[PDB]
Formats: structure tokens, sequence, C-alpha cells
């Protein structure tokens, strides 16, 4: 009881989780992609189905491309059972509006066939994560129906997603920042949770401290799935509280609609394993809490945090950590003075290639910065004229695009008044 | 009859419970594996177990959660076989740290096979003395089906005793942020529903832990063992031949003079806990002392500073009763009780002991500092409450801005009610 069920939405989201079950599977002790596994530690069943001399990933795949298929069924591999691959006839170009708007229907049906076959196979859902990024035909297009027609299924089971919200790299002055609001404007609407992995962050992050000239997508991703395991292992290699995915949702979110989270992880660890850090709780939280280490791109090191925790994995003093979080909180208050917002649990599991993994978890004002983005983008092909490629025939009227731009500010203006600093 | 049933609920509830299961066995010399006896029995099993006419000593308690979780490991791993497994109840989910959801959503279904079953145990009892809950006061489930629970019984046992032991929340240690407010709801429903409590407070422990005991990286593990010791020790005259409270009603004569204000510190002495302690005194000149020092306040009150409406000081072992006696004279006047009761420490003892100790002891002190504790948990919860936060957990299932008022007004009053006796 109280496991999770994944879903894997659009070729970003395939690239990850490939990353990613790799990485826990071998956290565990068991083979990825084949190779049954060797006196498994930690709790398994959250994440994995015990099949008997075999394990495999609770999660669902989603290509609305049949093209992409192969992704999964050879190179993730066996690990993936493939009769969780769900796939439609055709594909979608990078328009929201394809993939979100009555079509794949029958592609949608067989999507939630599958999530409900993973869910009758688990005792207890403890909740679901989506995993995509927000400008893709695919990726938000479906990832946003399903989201919605999850909770439709399921209102009292929490969504977490881990979203990537794009950036426009080389003068990308295309129609995606509508696909990235509307994506937006969904996840308001309908997931507990979210992580804003912001593209443009994670690229200075490479190119600063993994030290990488020219990262290639897909070894972004690497530090991706960093992030996205050592977060997620919070509720696999048990520690000093007792948490869930429901709780974590309780203790991070104190107000509907403002649950964009921001996420930051030390040590990283270099893609060829070139070197490593003494793990001291001081050095670690330095890296952990500085601008310099965050997914969103957004200086939190300035704003105020409305909730927040931080684990450690692996053996650490309490007696140092004591004093790394003494200079934390001197630095970075937080709002309402909530006296009970900041968490911090511990858990012996290391991650491998360091002797700390080090993973921060809040909810903070400076976040707006990263919808702020989304919506200049939007206004400017937007209210100064009608860029979108008429996207009404199975698209949206204009009062849909203003929908969803209103719902974008309010979540913007909330977080501006909560944080005055008065 | 003179029985009495445990209700474990929650995590906290039943670990603690567990290990008090654990250790009250090896008073009775009952193995844990099942309860057979290692020849003859010591104390009176007639409290907590049933005396099956195999030699089962089945002990007589329900451990309750919403997460099938702690539940299947006590009752696979660490009292493998000890509870009856029909005993055993659980839900599916647990809630998310949200009083709402252990009160009005998961559990509300289940509230009718708690009940039931509770009711199959008190029917093989041949007359219930009462019932004893134990839980995490802030704990989602804890104060949610604690709370329910305890209005059920109410309802159906309209003249049997209820006790609660429960744990606070401290601002060290928390799994939730949420928890003030769980906990002013629970205190609430327990100000209606319960006739005696005794809180203890993981801020004291923690420190008693942290500079007492010397135990550095405090976890969960050693905190519960200090609670299980002092349970075992507080309802330790309910086991045996002796005198004083040993019967839950007296008890309440006792400890609770004049409505609601029938929260209990627990004090308690040696924290042996694991260290080889070896005692180069345990003399009764401190030990009766050494239950109104702060270092064995399970509450983090000083006791100093106040008016005790009530106090029973309990000894056990190889103590002289004059000794005692004696040890009192300087004791008194250091303590102050009310000008409007009966005054002055009760206390006394049973010459019986747990093993690795001649003699120890422990107190249930009733004092008016206990409203600092109140203080502390309302003053978070005002903040949360009047700023919004966290509502929605809340909202979502029911819980209705009324209903945080009327808790926040009825733990306002306790602390009123205390305030005013200190002059
Ligand atoms: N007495 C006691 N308190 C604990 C223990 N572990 C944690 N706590 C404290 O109890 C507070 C309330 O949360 P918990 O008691 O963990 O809640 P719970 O009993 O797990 O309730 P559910 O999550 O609904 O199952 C925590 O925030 C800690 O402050 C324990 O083993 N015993
Ligand atoms: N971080 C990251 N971003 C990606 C990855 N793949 C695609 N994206 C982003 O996703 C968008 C393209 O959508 P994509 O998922 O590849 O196509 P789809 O399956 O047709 O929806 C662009 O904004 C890309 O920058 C990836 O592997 N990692």
């Amino acid at each position: 009881a109280g496991e999770i069920v994944c879903i894997q939405v659009g070729q970003a989201g395939n690239q990850i989780a490939g990353a990613f079950w790799q990485k826990i599977c071998a956290e565990h002790g068991i083979d990825p992609v084949n190779g049954k596994a060797i006196d498994v530690v930690g709790d398994t069943d959250i994440f994995f189905n015990t099949i008997g001399d075999k394990y495999i990933p609770r999660a669902v795949v989603v290509d609305l491309e049949p093209a992409v298929v192969e992704n999964i069924r050879e190179k993730f591999g066996t690990l993936f059972d493939p009769k969780s691959i769900v796939s439609g006839a055709d594909g979608a170009g990078n328009n929201f509006a394809i993939g979100f708007n009555e079509h794949g229907a029958e592609t949608l049906e067989k999507v939630m066939q599958v999530v409900e076959q993973r869910v009758s196979e688990t005792e207890s859902i403890g909740g679901f994560i989506l995993t995509h990024s927000c400008g893709g035909g695919t990726g938000s297009g479906f990832g946003s129906k399903i989201l919605k027609t999850i909770r439709e299924r399921y209102p009292k089971v929490p969504i977490f997603t881990f979203s990537i919200f794009p950036s426009p790299k080389i003068s990308e002055t295309v129609v995606e920042p509508y696909n990235a609001i509307m994506t937006l404007s969904n996840l308001i609407k309908y997931a507990s949770c979210s992580i804003v992995l912001d593209n443009e962050a994670l690229f200075s992050i490479a190119e600063k401290k993994l030290e990488v000239e020219n990262p290639s997508l897909e070894d972004l991703n690497l530090i991706i799935a960093q992030v996205l395991t050592n977060v997620t292992a919070s509720l696999r290699f048990s520690g000093t509280l007792n948490l869930d995915l429901g709780k974590l949702v309780t203790n991070l979110v104190p107000f509907s609609n403002l649950h964009f989270l921001m996420a930051s992880t030390a040590p990283l660890v270099l893609a060829g394993k070139e070197s490593y850090e003494k793990m001291t709780a001081k050095e670690l939280s330095a890296q952990v809490f500085g601008d310099e280490y965050i997914c969103a791109a957004c200086k939190p090191t300035t704003g105020r945090y409305l909730a927040a925790s931080v684990l450690f994995r692996g053996a650490v003093k309490t007696s140092d950590v004591n004093e790394a979080m003494a200079t934390v909180k001197e630095q970075n208050s937080f709002v309402n003075w909530i006296p009970t917002g900041f968490k911090i649990s511990k858990s012996e599991t290391s991650p491998k290639d360091s002797a700390l993994g080090v993973i921060m978890l809040g909810n903070n004002s400076e976040i707006v910065s990263v919808f702020e983005r989304i919506g200049a983008n939007f206004d400017r092909l937007w209210s100064r004229k009608a860029f979108a490629h008429w996207f009404t025939d199975s698209g949206f009227e204009e009062k849909d695009l203003d929908d969803a731009r209103a719902l974008v500010q309010k979540v913007i203006d909330d977080y501006r008044k909560l944080t005055e600093d008065a | 009859g003179r029985e009495v049933i445990m209700l474990h609920v929650g995590q906290a509830g039943i670990q603690v419970g567990a290990m008090y299961w654990k250790q009250i066995c090896a008073e009775h010399n009952l193995d844990h594996n099942g309860a057979p006896i290692g020849g003859d029995i010591k104390g009176d099993p007639d409290c907590f177990f049933m005396k099956a006419s195999g030699g089962k000593y089945v002990p007589r308690a329900l451990l309750i959660d919403l997460e099938p979780k702690v539940v299947r490991q006590v009752g696979n791993e660490q009292l493998p076989s000890f509870f009856d497994p029909k005993n055993l109840i659980h839900g599916l989910y647990g809630g998310a740290n949200s009083f709402a959801k252990g009160y009005l959503g998961e559990g509300r279904d289940m509230i009718d096979n708690i009940m039931e079953q509770l009711k199959k145990e008190v029917a093989k009892c041949e007359s219930l003395q009462g019932f004893i809950m134990t839980h995490a006061v802030g704990g989602g489930s804890g104060g949610g089906l604690g709370c329910l629970i305890m209005e059920k019984i109410k309802e159906e046992y309209p003249k049997k005793i209820l006790w609660s032991y429960s744990i606070l929340p401290s601002p060290l240690l928390s799994d939730a942020v949420v928890e003030p407010y769980n906990a002013i709801l629970s205190l609430d429903k327990m100000i209606q529903y319960t006739d005696e409590t005794v809180v203890i407070d993981n801020h004291a422990l923690f420190q008693i832990v942290t500079k007492n005991m010397g135990i550095d990286d405090p976890i969960y593990d050693d905190l519960n063992h200090v609670i299980s010791q002092a349970l075992s020790d507080i309802t330790a005259s309910l086991r045996f031949k002796g005198s004083l409270n040993t019967d839950m009603k007296e008890f309440l004569v006792n400890l609770v003079p004049y409505p609601r204000s029938h929260f209990l510190m627990a004090s308690f002495a040696p924290m042996a806990t694991a260290e080889d302690r070896q005692y180069a005194k345990l003399t009764t000149s401190n030990l009766a002392n050494a239950l109104f020092e702060e270092n064995y306040m399970m509450a983090a009150v000083d006791v100093t500073k106040g008016t005790f409406l009530a106090c029973s000081l309990l000894f056990r072992g190889e103590n002289t009763a004059q000794d005692i006696t004696n040890a009192l004279l300087d004791i008194k006047g250091r303590i102050k009780f009310s000008s409007f009761i009966p005054t002055g420490i009760k206390y006394g003892m049973t010459g019986t002991a747990p093993e690795g100790l001649e003699r120890s002891g422990s107190a249930l002190i009733n004092h008016t500092g206990v409203a600092e504790i109140f203080n502390r948990i309302l003053a978070q919860f005002n903040l949360m409450f009047d700023k919004g936060a966290f509502l929605n957990w809340y909202e979502i299932e029911g819980m209705s801005k009324d209903d945080f008022a009327g808790a926040r007004d009825n733990v306002q009053k306790l602390s009123d009610e205390y305030k005013r006796d200190e002059e």
C-alpha cells in the first residue's frame, strides 16, 4: 500500500525516465533492463512490482507518435514491461492544441486503460507522478489531457509532476509559449504539486558547475535524473521522518495554486566521474541553497520561503547538520514565519558516487519569475498580435487563451501578495 | 473483573504500545512468543491479559491504523503472534498529516469495524475498569481516529473511565507542518471526551535524552523508550497488590478536582535507558526529590513555579516507607497546592520492581504550569489560522473554518482556567 504509479509522456518524458529508472534500479540492487536483482534493499514495492525473479517499474509510457516507441522498447529495454507502452496512429507538431483538444481519443482510452491496470495491480495509490516537458506536442498536449483525466478518476489521489519548461535556446520564435502557458494553466488547475525544471537554468548549471561546453539535450538529462532520483529517494530509503507522497504535498504547499516548487541538489556528479569533493554538510548546504544551483534560475536567495525541506542521504552527523542549517536560516527567512514550515530528514542510504546526497525542495516566492517569463513570451505573441497559427479548428478561442493567461497572472499575483515582506 | 483494554492508534501509538507490551511481559515472566509463561506468574494478569486456559496470556489491546503498515510490522515481526489477529484493525490509505482526513474521511467507514471489534473484546471481559488509548496528539490518524474512537467509546460505554496517554509535537521533532492544528482539534475533542489524560511533550524528552541521558543524534527509537518506560511505571499500580490509586476511579478522585482541568504531567526516574547506569546513589533522599526536578519532567514545565491541584507520587521496590515519609518533608514547601482544595502530596509504594532496579518511581502532577504547554501550541495555531495557511488541506474534506474557531476557543479556555489559579 502507499504505492506510486508513474506516467511517462512524450519524448522528453521517455528520456528522463530512462535515466531515472536505470539509476533507481541500481540503488535498489535491481539489474536495469534485465538481469533480475541481488539482495534488494529499500521499500522496493512502492515503485516496482515484484513479479518473481523479476521486478518492473510501476509505470505507463505514452508515445503519441508511434515513431518513438523503440526508445522504450529497445533503448530503455526489457526493464519496462512493453505491455504498458501506449501509442497512437500519428503524432503532433509542437502544438498543445493538437495533443490536447479532441485528438488521439482512441489513444487516450488506451492510455487510461493502461493506467488503470497499473492501479489495479497496486494495493493502494499513494499518488501519481507525471513526467513531461511543457512545450511538446505530446509532452504537454497529452500530458495535460492525462493530468486532467486522471484527476477525474482519482480526485483524492495526489498527482505530483516533474515538468520541464522550455527555453527558446536558439531563436525559437515559435508558438511554443502558447503550449507552455496552456499547460501551465492546467497544472495549476489539476496538479497537487510540481517541480519546475527550467532548461535554461539547468543549462547554466551544466555549463558552470558541470563544466560542459555544449551539453546535448540528452546529457542535460543526467542532471535532471540526478535530481529526480534523489528527490524521489526520500520515499524509498526510509529515514528519520515518516514520509509519503501525500505527506510531502501537505508539508510543502500551504495554499491551493501555490504548489510550484523549486529543487536543488548537491554534490553534482560530473558525468565522467572526474572528481569528488569532501562531503561536508556545511559545504553541501552552501551549494544547495545557493542561487547557482537552482533548477528555476530564480535566485531564491533574494526571496522568501513559503515552505521547505532538506534531505540528507548517507551518514551525516547531527552535529554538523545543525550548524549548516543555522547558517541557512540566517540567510533565508520564511513566509508568515510559520515556525513549523522547515523540515529536515535523514536516511543512511548514500547515493552512488558520493558520501552524502543533499536534496532541497522548497516553495519560494522567486519562482514567479518562471511564470513571468512565460507570460511575457505569450503576451508578445498574443496581445501584440494573434501570432498563433490559426489554432482554431481543434483549437482555442481567444477567451481560452485569455483564460490561461488570467490563471497564470493570478498565481503570480498570489505569490506576490503573500510575500510583501510586511 | 478490573479489566483494562488498550487501544493503540497510529504509528506513535502502536510503536510505543509494542514496546509497552514487551516490557509488561517481562514483568509478568511472559514470553513474547505468544505470551506463554516461564513457570509461575508474577503480578496480576487479570488487568491486562486474557488468561487462556491454554496458558496463553492474550494481551488485551487493539492495534488500529489507517495505513496497513505498522500493524503488519508489529503483528508479524516485532511481537509476532503476540497480539490476536482479529484485533489488528487497519485501513488502506493514511492521512497526509491531516486531522481532517483522519476524522472526516478515511475512518468514517472503518469506525464501525473498530467499534464492533472493540465490543467483541469488551464482551469477553468480566467487567471493565476502563480503557487506555495511546497516540500522537497531532498525528493525522493519531488525533483523527483517536478522537473519533474516543467519541464512540463515550457513547457505547457511558460509565467506564477513559484515559489517554498522548504525545505532543515539538519545534524540533515533527513530521508535519500542520501539526499545531491537528493538535488543537485533538485537544479539543479530548477535553470533551476524556476523564483523564497524561500528556508528554517530545520537546521535553528530547532535552532529557540530549543532556541527561548523554545520547547524541537523538532518534525516535530512544524517545519511545522513555515513553514506554514511564507508561509501564504509571500503570504499575494496576498490576499489583498495593494501595493508593489501585483503580482508575481512585486516580480520578485524587487527580482531577473540578472539571476539564484533567491534563497531567508525567514525571519518571531513573532514566536508566540503556546506559550501564551503574548507580552510586539511587538513594531515596534523591529519588523522592528527583521526581520534582525538571530533569525527569516529560512535560517541559518547571513545577517550581505554579500551583498544584493534585499530586500522586508512587514508589516501587525496596524503598522504606519511613524514609520516603521523611523525604517528603523536604519537598512539601517547595511544592505548593491550591488553597481551595485538600492539600499535600499523596504518596505510597508497592514493593515490586522492574528488571535492573532495586528502587524507582514516578509521579502524576496536575498543576497550573500545564497552561504553558497549551500556550505554545495555541500560539502556533493562531498564526497558521489567521493567515489561512494550509486551510485547504482541511477545508477539502469539510473541516470548516468554524471548527477551527471552536477548537481555538476551548483550548484557550483551558489555559485561562489554569492561569487563574496561580494566586
Ligand atoms: N510518541 C511518538 N511521537 C512520535 C514518534 N515519531 C514521531 N513522533 C512525533 O509525533 C508527531 C506527530 O506525527 P506522528 O506521530 O508521526 O503521526 P502518526 O502517528 O504517524 O500519524 P499518521 O501519519 O496519520 O499515521 C511527529 O510530527 C513527531 O513530532 C514516535 O515514535 N513516538
Ligand atoms: N530537459 C529536457 N528537455 C527536453 C528533452 N526532450 C525534449 N525536451 C524539450 O521538449 C520540447 C519538445 O518536445 P518533445 O517531448 O521532444 O516532443 P513530443 O514527444 O512530440 O511532445 C522542447 O522544448 C525541448 O527542449 C529532454 O530529453 N530533456
